[PDB]
């Protein structure tokens, strides 16, 4: 019932920490501040036809 | 109402204009005075949110020789409640035929923009209206009473649920009981 | 028991507890237009539940001296819900119908009604020759009354009941899809009418597909009761409706 | 050996189309005592809907699993009246209205109990208040029925050798404990329609079955030069609950702590007429 | 001696928590507020003969 | 060539011969509501071609002194064809949109427009506190004009252009789905907006889903020509529209 | 069974040499609504660089995962005015400017909440201050919408049987709790461009969707001979956050707690001329 996962690097670089949940509600857990996925295409490239950077834009 | 028991019975008469309203009410199970103290409203008043469909059952308690038809309609939320049967029939409704089976069920569907509604309903979470109208009229033979009564039953369906416990406002005290 | 019936169209339901069987047109159930019979090319619109639902067509009184009434469709529904809007906004239309007539009375009353749907019920004027406007036989959902005596006003149709306004014996209307409401036995009548016409589609304002008639063959009678009249109500539900040719509204 | 490993959701809505048949789900008969089981799918066309709502928060365990106040009383550290320096409460659940009504929705209950005590103190007003007093200490004593009862703050009965007790010092967390199911019968009874004597005489009602004991409280040895008043609040919290025979919620206001007596009340509020639907 | 069981869902949806008992009396345990079985037939259908919803009630 | 585009919805078509690419919302294409996200139980109605078609939203003049305009949807289409009728007759609605803005000028004109769709564009009143009716920011398809100077009338919204009526820098509106009309290069702009809300469906009269804004960043200029103004036209087409909760009309 | 076992880095720079070709990465067209994806490697000669920088601290979870004050109020232990001895706050996030602006960078939010309460007390000045008072105790009560509301410090409503509450004693660690996602809709909405009534009338704006309840606070039973004033501060901390539809940060100062009203503000500061680059 114990999760083991790596902890963020620090100066001088067992880089492991242990976590256990004590409460019956998932809202009681600690923040999940270790997800780092991201995708800016939704805001930077919202166009329909794919645009090639090396090619000219309009025609 | 000088007699409290008169509250439970809805009057009906033999001669009425061709289109006439029997009753009308707001669908606020936890706030409306009609549903406030029922077996469902009392349970709802202990909670803050509710969702799901409802059953309204109507039973005709006239003579065995009496007959008639009624139109019972549910009108979703809107800027104006129906004023005539022509308006009412545009919403969800059922035509009730009185015969050997004394009861008919209007199932109020769950039509809402949000998954849940507040028990202390406000204009944002309105739920609509329910009205009943004469469809054909009540006809009786000689030697029968000229008036009859209907009763209504309210209950929840199998998809009903509540949420967010709270204290009921119906009970209070001013001093410690002794 | 087979004396109970229930019909569900759209968000509306009809229940009858004392009724006869159901009559289905000429044995044909309503259906959508096929690909090998269509002529119009653009995509049809099929509102489905928004239009295929029961509409209650106002009510009338049955007196001891009543002679009969008729309604013309689809004009009777021309201003009823979204069916009327689709009629107004489209050039072409096509739909079948379910007609339910309610009439209830005690066991001590007597009387008999004929309920019949007449396709292409062309009617003649009161005065031979002349002409009448489209208000003498259709003005919305209001019902028009037959007359016992011969009509004399030149501005309206020949309402003599025994000819049914068509120059034919009233007793022979049994050939059309029909049903009887006999107060001893039943209190409702149900007819399902498919779309009948010589062309796949037609304009719903210009052409009257069929006419509904209710005629008391045995006049109402009763004694020593406080009920002076027996109301009659008509309910209609379009089936498999589809439209074509969108344009500016009105028609 | 080290680790042993231990949702319902409401019913979904099924797609329904047009129908024309002899079956009549909508028509029923309430005379049988049967509640109709029709669903919207049986009277109108519906789409397929997958519900994920659950009735988790409506269980009796969660409904009754909240701490509620059942009693409060005040006692002074020093005073001329001996009876006013300690409290003596016969345990019962009818004193406070809210939890009383919550409980009386069922006829019989069976549960363990969790009791929490909240104690606060304040100095009484007077013409001279300057004093220095160390932290106070309190004792809570539970006396099962038939045991000796203290008659004064410094009686011998406070030397409990078998009665359970708690000593609590101000400034810490509130005291707490657990109590098992201590009824002689197979379940607690909120209502008792009967008498005490076999010839139908004597006490009547729930008062006959209340034999749970007493609770006593005092300042251990605090006796300040100037009076100080303390208040204790008792909170109950059912655990592992089971209930039988539900009954309708009460409508009339409560008037007695050991009786059902009431004053007649209207069924509900009124409105202008049977058609009024506006605000 | 440690029980591992799932905890209620929450926003953003290791959904596991660990429990150990420290006292010798079962009354000391924490509330069992995770049972969700229910059966309303005792109050909604107390009749002797089974009634079919689609069929007529009385005869 | 990629400078030509053609869009076909219903019985209407749009052709542009000098245009930029097409912007698709937040990368999401409009689609119908799924079974595992719906909450309402009754069957929806999907008019399809009857409602999903291009409607032309009146026209305005671009002058040398213009400052900008905005439209609020779906109020702008509240009385347009059968879309308006379905809005009136139903409690709930849901639909995506395709917005096309036309503006053409010769090779000797200059100017630049920003076309942006702002979801939940809540606006503040001219006088702090107070209140305004639902006529200061939406009265049908008519366009409302921004103002260069600070607004003073208490009965209308704060129309100061440089704040966009929302208390934010006008230059940062690039974060929303947007496109530019630069007269040197293109003459149209096309944006496809999916349905964005915190609930699966909502009433189309009570709630404004999004606001369309057209703002001249570089003011129009020209010399020695007989054309005094450059008209601007807006065309909108609902996509994948569906409705629920039939009732009496009006809303 | 006992132990279950559960970096991104920014893009590197690639070596680029001289080029002479028909491709023109630098030339683009902003009219398409497309943000150019060119990199320095596409317009000048560059060396190979291995970056180890990460965007860990820019995530919305970390950006919004800081406790921020949302409300403070004062209440006195004893006074002549009844309304001034307790607090009653309708929960909302628009009271304090900083967290308000942090939140309003997004249109819709969905998160769990962690609430912390900081309470401090001080004696009011006066001509006579010599008194001895034990440690005070405080109660925090949460009333979901529609529940009963207390009208005075010693009302019956404070006997919560179903409303959650916390009792806290001065000198200990601050109180804290967790709250799940309690919105009726699928996400919280910071902005609402709509009306309350169906005919476009009534309340307008976010004020229509604020139905989160109330919070009440009091001294449990403390009533000192001389007045004492206490202040409570409420801190919110989102957890498990998700956000949609970003919107530009506000430029104008806030002026109302339940409205977007503002006064027009200049876009930015000025400088001597378009060529001025010096300090
Ligand atoms: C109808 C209510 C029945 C519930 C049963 C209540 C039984 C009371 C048990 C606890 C009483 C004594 C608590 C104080 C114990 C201690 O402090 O020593
Ligand atoms: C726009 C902001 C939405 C965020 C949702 C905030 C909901 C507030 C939930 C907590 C309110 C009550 C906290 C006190 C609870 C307790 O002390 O009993
Ligand atoms: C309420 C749970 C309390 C847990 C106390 C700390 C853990 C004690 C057991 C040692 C860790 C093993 C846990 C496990 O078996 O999954
Ligand atoms: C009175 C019991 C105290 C238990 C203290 C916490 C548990 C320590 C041991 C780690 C968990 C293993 C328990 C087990 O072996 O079942």
């Amino acid at each position: 019932g114990a999760q083991v996962s790596t902890q963020k690097t620090g100066a001088h670089e067992i880089i492991h920490y242990t976590n256990i949940n004590y409460y019956k509600d998932a809202a009681s857990n600690s923040a999940n501040r270790q997800d780092f996925t991201q995708d800016p295409s939704k805001f930077t490239e919202p166009v329909k036809d794919v645009m090639i950077k090396s090619l000219p834009a309009l025609n | 109402t000088t007699d409290q028991m008169e509250m439970f019975r809805i009057p009906v008469t033999i001669n009425a204009p061709l289109q006439q309203q029997v009753f009308g009410l707001r669908l606020q199970p936890g706030l409306d005075s009609v549903f406030k103290h029922t077996l469902l409203g009392e349970i709802l008043n202990y909670y803050a949110h509710w969702s799901g469909s409802m059953k309204l059952t109507f039973v005709f308690c006239g003579s065995a020789m009496a007959t008639g038809k009624f139109l019972i309609a549910y009108s979703p939320p809107g800027a104006n409640p129906p004023k005539t049967r022509k308006d009412a029939m545009l919403g969800t409704h059922i035509i009730w035929d009185i015969g050997l089976q004394s009861s008919c069920v209007l199932c109020v569907p769950w039509i809402s923009q949000t998954h849940y509604r507040l028990v202390q309903q406000d204009e944002y979470t309105s739920a609509g209206y329910v009205t009943c109208w004469y469809q054909t009229g009540m006809i009786v033979p000689p030697g029968t009473p000229n008036s009859s009564s209907i009763m209504c039953f309210a209950s929840a369906c199998n998809d009903f649920s509540v949420r967010m416990l709270r204290d009921t406002p119906f009970i209070s005290q001013d001093n410690k009981l002794q | 028991s087979d004396r109970v019936r229930s019909i569900t169209l759209g968000n509306s339901t009809i229940t009858t507890q004392e009724c006869a069987n159901v009559v289905v047109g000429y044995g044909r159930w309503p259906t959508y237009l096929r690909d090998d019979e269509a002529t119009a090319e653009d995509q049809p619109t099929q509102p489905d539940v928004a239009t295929c639902r029961f509409y209650t067509l106002d009510s009338i009184k049955w007196e001891k001296g009543s002679v009969g009434w008729w309604w013309k469709f689809p004009e009777a529904l021309s201003d009823m819900g979204l069916f009327g809007q689709n009629m107004q906004y489209h050039y072409l239309g096509r739909a079948g119908y379910t007609i339910h007539v309610q009439c209830n009375a005690s066991k001590f009353h007597q009387g008999c009604l004929l309920v019949v749907c007449v396709p292409e019920a062309e009617m003649g004027g009161a005065v031979v020759g002349q002409a009448f406007s489209a208000t003498a036989m259709a003005n919305g959902d209001k019902a028009y009354e037959f007359t016992s005596a011969t009509q004399s006003d030149q501005t309206k149709v020949q309402t003599a009941i025994h000819n049914a306004g068509m120059g034919v014996g009233v007793g022979n209307l049994t050939i059309y899809p029909h049903q009887w409401i006999n107060l001893r036995t039943n209190n409702s009548a149900t007819i399902v009418m498919p779309y009948i016409n010589s062309v796949p589609m037609d304009n719903m304002f210009r052409h009257y597909n069929f006419t509904l008639m209710v005629i008391p063959f045995v006049k109402l009678d009763y004694a020593d009761t406080a009920s002076t009249y027996v109301p009659i109500t008509v309910t209609v539900a379009p089936m498999c409706a589809e439209y074509n040719g969108l344009r500016l509204a009105q028609a | 050996d080290v680790e042993e490993a231990i949702v319902v959701h409401v019913a979904d809505t099924m797609r329904s189309g047009p129908s024309n048949s002899a079956s009549v789900p909508a028509l029923t008969a309430v005379e049988t005592g049967h509640t109709s089981q029709v669903t919207p799918s049986d009277t109108m066309q519906t789409r397929h809907v997958k519900n994920y709502h659950s009735r988790s928060e409506s269980t009796v365990e969660n409904f009754l699993g909240r701490s509620a106040c059942v009693y409060m009383e005040e006692y002074k550290t020093t005073d001329n009246d001996v009876n006013k320096k300690f409290v003596a409460w016969p345990i019962n659940t009818k004193q406070m209205v809210q939890m009383r009504r919550k409980l009386e929705m069922f006829t019989y209950l069976r549960f363990d109990m969790e009791v929490t005590f909240v104690i606060t103190s304040r100095q009484d007003p007077g013409t001279t208040l300057a004093q220095d007093m160390p932290v106070l200490t309190h004792q809570i004593m539970y006396v099962p029925p038939g045991g000796p009862i203290p008659a004064k703050v410094d009686d011998y009965a406070w030397q409990t050798s078998t009665n359970p007790s708690i000593f609590w010092t101000e400034g810490n967390a509130p005291a707490r404990m657990s109590i098992p199911f201590i009824s002689i019968g197979n379940a607690y009874s909120n209502f008792y329609d009967g008498w005490s004597n076999f010839d139908q005489r004597g006490s009547y009602g729930y008062n006959t079955l209340n034999n749970l004991g007493h609770i006593y409280v005092r300042h251990v040895s605090g006796s300040s030069p100037h009076p100080i008043t303390s208040t204790i609040r008792v909170y109950f919290k059912p655990k592992h609950t089971r209930a039988w025979v539900p009954r309708p919620p009460r409508l009339c206001q409560y008037k007695k702590a050991f009786s059902v007596d009431f004053t007649p009340t209207p069924i509900t509020d009124t409105r202008k007429d049977i058609n009024t639907v506006t605000t």
